[PDB]
Order: C-alpha cells, then structure tokens, then sequence
C-alpha cells in the first residue's frame, strides 16, 4: 500500500511508512494463543481487559498506555503455555506497569498498581512478573497500537494547508467515537486476526466511507473487506447503544481529554455483538 | 560472567564499566542497575533505552549487546567504545579538532539523528559526553534513557528534557508541543563546542540559558518566530538584544559552515533545519 502521508521535511514520507509497516511483520499476534491455554475462555480475556481499561480510566492513564498493555499481554500469552486463570490479573497489571513507565510522565506507583487488585497482586509479585514480561518478549515493548494507527489516521484526514504532521489537529469526538468501537473489538481475541491497522481502518470505514479509509490508510477494499464484515456486528452494538461524549479529567488540559483512556459496561454489549 | 576489568563513571541508572566476555574475550560497557534499590522495579529510562535499541540499529547509534538479569540485578552490555567526544576535547589530541573531523564528526551525528526520527525517536540528550568516538574515525549516539519514541503526530511530553546548555529555547519558554527540532538545537550547540572548544551557551539557569542565547542570536520576536508572546514562560520583560554576526564566534569555520550553524540554531523550531535538509547542505559536498 502507497504513503497515505504528506511530503515530510523531516524524513522521506515512503521511507517513514515502510519503518511503520515494517512493524506490523515484527510484533506478531495469534487469535488462537489460547489454545495454548486450553482451559481458559476467551470471555476471561475480555474481564481481563475491560478491568484494565477501568483500572486506566480511574489513573487517567493514556489510551496508548492500555492498548501497549494489551498488545504486550496478548503476545506475552502466546510465548507461555497453561496459565492457569488466577494469574491472569497478575500478568495483566504487570503488562500494564511496564506500559505505564514506558507512555506516562508521572506513571502511578507500583502501590497503586498492588492497590486495585484488592490484595491478589502484592507489589513483589508485580516486580517479579514485569521481568518475566519483559524477557519472554525480548524487550520489544514499542509496537504501533490499534490507537496509534487510528491517530495516524485522524491526522491525515484532517491536515492542514501547511502539510503538519507531527502537531495534533483533528477533532476530539470523530477520534474518541471510533476508539469506543475499536476497545469494543479488542475483547474480541478473534480481533488478533487483522493487522492492528487494519482493525482501525476498519472502525474508521465503519464511521465513514471507502472513499476516507481509503485516504487516510491507502488500503484498497480487498486488504480490510474481512476484518469490516467481522466488525459488523460491534458497530451496529455501538450504533444501537449510542457513542459516549467526550469526558473532563481533573488536572487533564480539555483539549487532550480524548487521548484519556475510558470505561463503560463493554461486557454486556460485547455479549450482544458476539451474539449476532 | 564478566571481567569486569575497570569502572568508567556512573549513569542515568546505577554506575558504569568496561569490561571483557570470558567466553569471547569481546570488550563491552556495562550499565549495572541493583533492583534491590528500585521501589519502582526495572525503572522507565531502562525500558525505554532498552526496548528502543532493540530495534534502533545504524552505524552512528550504539549497539545495544545483551540485557542479563543475575541475581537482583539487571546488566545491559553495550559495544565499548575508547571514549566520548567530551573526554576526547578535554585531552592533548583533540585540544584543537581539525576542520576535516568537525565536519566529518557533524554529518555522522546528522546520520544518526536523522535515522532516529526517521524510526520515530527523539533522543533529547545530544551532548559531547552522549558521542561515543573509536579508533576508526566513527561517532556514535549513545544514552537513550532519556529518549522517547513519539506518535504520529506526537502529543505532551515530559516538560522539562535536555541538558540546560544544550536545550532549546521553545523548551525554556515552556511550548506545550516540542518535536525532533529539540534535537536539531543539541546539534547547533555541538557544532559550534567542537569549532570552539567549549560550550555555546553555558548557562547557569534557566533565565540565565535564555539569556545567553538572546544576546547570541537577538530576543525573538512575533517577526522572528511567530506565537513567541504567546508562549507560558515567555516576558514582555526581557531584554530586547540585537543578533551577534556569526563571524565573530566561529572565525576559523568555513561560510558555508557557518550559514549551516546559523539554520541549525534557529529560534523558531518550525523553521529550523531537519537533520535530513542539513545531511544535503553544502557545507558536507565536495
């Protein structure tokens, strides 16, 4: 697929996109890593996951910060064979702590992250686990997020006469509705299938055209045409439900608040999508 | 394990050493944090370097060799390099630098950095002491704990980042965005040190560091660099000094040198130079 970006002063625009797309060949995803795990359920995945968009909603943690910590317990999961469900909380707030150190200024202390396991996670048992996160996954702990790709996304379709790429200058709310689909999806372990920016490419034509995806992505239909009709069903749940508003966090500038990560009752729209 | 035959220094976490792998007899540099003494576990400035120069890899960027965990504590092995370009000015050979080498030593960092952007990285510590030299004539960018791969496009960063001598102006004057232009400064900063022989603008503070900048280049103005009034730490209060002709600091620098100085440390960071546009300068053809 040919550079959706503009002629950068800073780089060749061609080579940029080749380092991104190369990427997606490196970090590698499995829709069927838990065949590995063959007692646990894909439901204890979704728990797993929509607690720590909870956990990151309550810390005011970046969108980035949660989908990194998806990303590394996805493909933690898939380097480990028969986890037994009860450690499924410690592997995921680890994930989460190295994703906090990494993405955040002011990361929570590892206290915090001990606190909202209301005494399964001791603060060692984190410590010990983010080694074993970070070793079984060879310290490669900077893959392009479903997020990234989405904001990547918004900036192209939204740039400026002066080509600028690097300052944001999209809206908050087409932003923040298209994440709500795409955090719906990622409970999904059969979203693993598509390439991370295939799956935002996807809940952008859902909220859009051909004609937009297109632009902003440079995929043709025949690239996305498989994840768009397995997404069907999430954007109409999310059609149905109706999109979330743009929230206010206390200390968050109001111009940065969609970059904030959000919570709603998931599991039971989930439930409704997988359903159809 | 590791002969750990000297310690050069300490560093952004823990202390510092050269060594030698047993089973190799290979010379390494070994970055030794004690877990025992981390609240925090592995702390963010080591995920950071670590996770970047996984995949960061380019003839004028560190090598990163292994990461050991051993006992309670981490090791990350990196390439040993003979010295960084601070310890080289500071010595006999290397007191006055030949034209030659300041330039071959510049494109080669301008390499780097542009590799580093190009991967979405922006390193945010580039000073003499971060530039690895070898016997060979090769310089190298090293530390990248204070580094950070940015988004596409980018958002709020840690507020305060640099070394004050080698930090740019939209960072002093508090900018809510700052870009690989920050880079782009540390660059400026280091050509003319290594034209010289000591720093552009070795401020005591933060004031003091805008200061000496405005009476090198003048005070920006709306003219100059559009949106400065407007920036948090800026003051209707500062003096209204006049740009020093370059001439007078770097005399023995070539024009077509000092023309690429003068693009690098522009005040604006929407004006300044890329690393890539400098890499095409004239001042680097032959």
């Amino acid at each position: 697929r040919g550079s959706p970006l503009p002629v950068l002063s800073w780089a060749n625009r061609e080579e940029v996109w080749k380092i991104m797309l190369n990427k997606e060949k490196t970090y590698l995803r499995d829709q069927h890593f838990l065949e590995q795990h063959p007692l646990l359920q894909p439901k204890m995945r979704a728990i797993l996951l929509d607690w720590l968009m909870e956990v990151c909603e309550v810390y005011k943690l970046h969108r980035e910060t949660f989908y990194l910590a998806q990303d590394f317990f996805d493909r933690y999961m898939a380097t480990q064979e028969n986890v037994v469900k009860t450690l499924l909380q410690l592997i995921g707030i680890s994930s989460l702590f190295i994703a906090a150190k990494l993405e955040e200024i002011y990361p929570p202390k590892l206290h915090q992250f001990a606190y909202v396991t209301d005494g399964a996670c001791s603060g060692d048992e984190i410590l010990t686990m983010e080694l074993m996160i970070m070793k079984a996954l060879k310290w490669r702990l900077s893959p392009l997020t479903i997020v990234s790709w989405l904001n990547v996304y918004m900036q192209v379709a939204y740039l400026n006469d002066l080509h600028e790429v690097l300052l944001p200058q999209y809206p908050q709310q087409i932003f923040i509705q298209i994440a709500e689909l795409l955090d719906l999806c990622v409970l999904d372990v059969d979203c693993l299938e598509f390439p991370y920016g295939i799956l935002a490419a996807s809940a952008l034509y859902h909220f859009s055209s051909s004609e937009l995806m297109q632009k902003v992505s440079g995929y043709q239909w025949c690239d996305i045409e498989n994840c768009v009709k397995w997404m069907v069903p999430f954007a109409m749940v999310i059609r149905e439900t109706g999109s979330s508003k743009l929230k206010h966090f206390r200390g968050v500038a109001d111009e940065d608040a969609h970059n904030i990560q959000t919570h709603r009752d998931s599991l039971d729209l989930l439930d409704k999508a997988r359903a159809k | 394990m590791f002969q750990k035959v000297e310690k050069i220094g300490e560093g952004t976490y823990g202390v510092v050493y050269k060594a030698k792998n047993r089973e190799t007899g290979q010379l390494v540099a070994l970055k030794k944090i004690r877990l025992d003494l981390e609240m925090e576990g592995v702390p963010s400035t080591a995920i950071r370097e670590i996770s970047l120069l996984k995949e960061l890899k380019h003839p004028n960027i560190v090598r990163l060799l292994d990461v050991v965990h051993n006992e309670r504590k981490l090791y990350l092995v990196f390439e040993f390099l003979s010295q960084d370009l601070k310890k080289y000015m500071d010595s006999t050979p290397g007191s006055e630098l030949p034209l030659h080498l300041i330039k071959s030593y510049l494109f080669q960092l301008l390499q780097g950095v542009s590799f580093c952007h190009s991967h979405r990285v922006i390193h945010r510590d580039l000073k003499p002491q971060n530039l690895l030299i070898n016997e060979l004539g090769a310089i190298k960018l090293a530390d990248f704990g204070l580094a950070r791969a940015f988004g596409v496009p980018l958002r709020t960063y840690t507020h305060e980042v640099v070394t004050l001598w080698y930090r740019a102006p939209e960072i002093l004057l508090g900018s809510k965005f700052y870009t690989t232009a920050v880079d782009i400064w540390s660059i400026g900063c280091i050509f003319a040190e290594m034209v010289t022989r000591k720093a552009l603008f070795p401020g005591d503070s933060e004031i003091d560091q805008l200061f000496r900048i405005f009476r090198m280049l003048g005070t920006p103005s709306e003219d100059t660099w559009p949106g400065v009034t407007q920036l948090p730490d800026y003051k209707g209060s500062f003096p209204k000094w006049t740009r020093k002709g370059l001439e007078e600091i770097v005399p023995n620098l070539e024009p077509e040198g000092r023309d690429l100085l003068m693009q690098l440390l522009q005040y604006d960071p929407s004006q300044r130079i890329t690393a890539k546009t400098a890499l095409a300068h004239p001042y680097f053809s032959s």
